[PDB]
């Protein structure tokens, strides 16, 4: 058996293999026995005489191919299995085998990884390819990354297969493709220092239908609101899993006291009787949040008298002062206003802060470009919880992990991401493939849009 | 040493204008027009209007009291 040795081992080109495309046959549009040539990097239908792979092998004289399901290499022109010590490296690219020790020894990792093309990088800090208006998708995927509670559930393929999938389950592909993409980007050894979400946006547009179409730039907040919900709903078939891997990470309990009919059309005596009626008062409205919303002061709309066109800088604690009994916001809707006061009763391990920049006016949608001064490694949130709950939590301090910054008008945007490499303190800026170790001040200077924390 | 001058402009700019003037006695013999130009750098205009790079501007023009006012 000449299977083990091959006189065509050197013809393989490792920098041409781009395994981020759809694993379907190019010639005849099939996923069965997807075989990839290594000389040039094309997909085929499988082995066998007069097969598309065989025809290509006997036409281009490309001998050694690769199986994308059994992960076992073959020489099609004579069609025998190929086993080599070096060739194993290629198998680590498409299907990275992250054993539990590598997950356990990755937050303590401070060595820059090696790429075959020579483009140095750090795992996790990887540029997601912007094929078509994927700036928001890349931003949310990177922000969802670097979350150790979520980081330690997808680097192993044996974590999400065991879940029950109903016959009508049409969203498990989202979970499995998220896991595979995360393994591709967290790969210590890959040919390209970047990775294309081409296999991921397809699952996104299949699960979310035409919504979040990659033609037009999507909304980050509207995206992750559906994304975390879809991750929660996929995990668990015909079984109410109120707490799943993503629920016990970002979800937190929240209290709301809501009063209604404060409308000015009511006279003083009628409103006094209304509040006397005991029908319209603060109510028990405790629920769950996947992410805390932040409402900003409106743009100054006027030049400052001394320094014209002053940049509006507001401390973060002013925004977070909404979540306490002291302040109450009037979420007026339709005919009667609704005065709601917010409160925190269960801090999630990681706190998400979405920021309401983009808002529609009476006529046209604008953005609120109000800069916020926010720390990154020391914040206290103990004032926002009732003492009958404050005793439970001995950790109310959060450290920033990921930050989302948007550019320009809503119809013309380009997301940028500030990621913190845990273990070290290097804050890296990624837009499409950008890599730059910024200082902890450029994070404050820019206008944030979505922030990720960690209670430690 | 100069309680009256140190409160109108503040002690910092007061020191900057008394040290460069050669002492309180020296600047007491100095007209206010010249006291304006105390420490007035002849900044090289970088292909701009001379109005853009403050011309004939001294430490008193950079004091906290005046900067509180609109540029005009």
């Amino acid at each position: 058996r000449r299977s083990r040795h091959c006189p065509y081992l050197d013809t393989i080109n490792r920098s041409v293999l781009d395994f981020d495309f759809e694993k379907l046959c190019s010639i005849s549009l099939s996923h069965i026995n997807a075989y990839a040539c290594l000389v040039c990097g094309k997909y085929f239908q499988g082995r066998g005489l007069k097969s598309h792979a065989y025809i290509h092998s006997v036409q281009f004289s490309h001998h050694v191919f690769l199986n994308l399901h059994t992960l076992k290499f073959y020489c099609l022109p004579d069609n025998y299995e190929i086993i080599d010590s070096s060739l194993e490296d290629i198998t680590y690219v498409l299907k990275p085998t992250f054993t539990k020790q590598q997950i356990a020894n990755l937050d303590k990792q401070a060595k820059l990884s090696r790429a075959y093309d020579g483009t140095t990088y750090l795992p996790g800090i990887v540029g997601l390819n912007n094929i078509k208006a994927n700036d928001y998708a890349n931003a949310v995927l990177q922000a969802l990354s670097n979350v150790p509670p979520l980081r330690n559930y997808f680097l192993e393929e044996d974590n999400y297969k065991n879940i029950k999938r109903p016959p009508g389950d049409i969203m498990f592909l989202l979970v499995q493709r998220f896991g595979e993409l995360m393994r591709k980007l967290w790969n210590p050894r890959n040919f390209k220092a970047h990775v294309s979400p081409h296999e991921m946006l397809q699952a996104v547009v299949l699960c979310s239908k035409k919504t979040f179409q990659i033609t037009k730039q999507g909304d980050g907040v509207d995206f992750l609101s559906w994304f975390l919900n879809a991750l929660h709903s996929a995990l668990g078939g015909t079984k109410k899993k109120k707490k799943t891997i993503v629920t016990d990470v970002f979800q937190g309990s929240m209290r709301i006291f809501t009063k209604k009919l404060p409308h000015p059309d009511l006279p003083a005596e009628e409103k006094e009787q209304l509040l006397h009626n005991d029908e319209y008062q603060e109510t028990m409205v405790e629920s769950t949040f996947m992410y805390l919303t932040l409402d900003l002061p409106t743009a100054p709309l006027y030049k400052d008298e001394k320094e014209q066109l002053i940049i509006p800088q507001v401390p973060l604690f002013n925004i977070l002062a909404k979540f306490n009994g002291i302040t109450e916001k009037e979420y007026k809707t339709y005919k009667e206003n609704f005065l709601k006061r917010f409160q925190l009763t269960k801090l999630p391990p990681y706190l998400i802060f979405c920021i309401k920049r983009f808002t529609k006016n009476n006529f046209f949608v604008e953005k609120n470009p109000t800069i916020v001064n926010f720390p990154i490694t020391n914040v206290d949130l103990r004032e926002y919880l009732s003492e009958e709950v404050q005793a439970v939590h001995k950790n109310t301090t959060y450290d920033l992990i990921a930050n989302i910054v948007h550019d320009g008008k809503p119809s013309e945007g380009s997301y940028r991401i500030h990621v913190l490499h845990h273990g070290t303190g290097k804050w890296y800026e990624l837009q499409d493939l950008q890599v730059t170790d910024i200082l902890p001040q450029m994070i404050t200077l820019s206008e944030a849009y979505i922030q990720i924390w960690k209670r430690r | 040493i100069a309680p009256n001058l140190s409160i109108i402009i503040g002690a910092s700019t007061a020191a900057k204008i008394m040290g460069v003037a050669g002492g309180l006695t020296n600047l007491s013999k100095m007209p206010a027009c010249n006291i304006m130009l105390l420490g007035a750098q002849r900044k090289t205009l970088s292909g701009f209007s001379s109005t853009s790079v403050l011309p004939h501007t001294g430490y008193i023009y950079h004091s906290d009291i005046v900067q509180s006012l609109p540029p005009d």
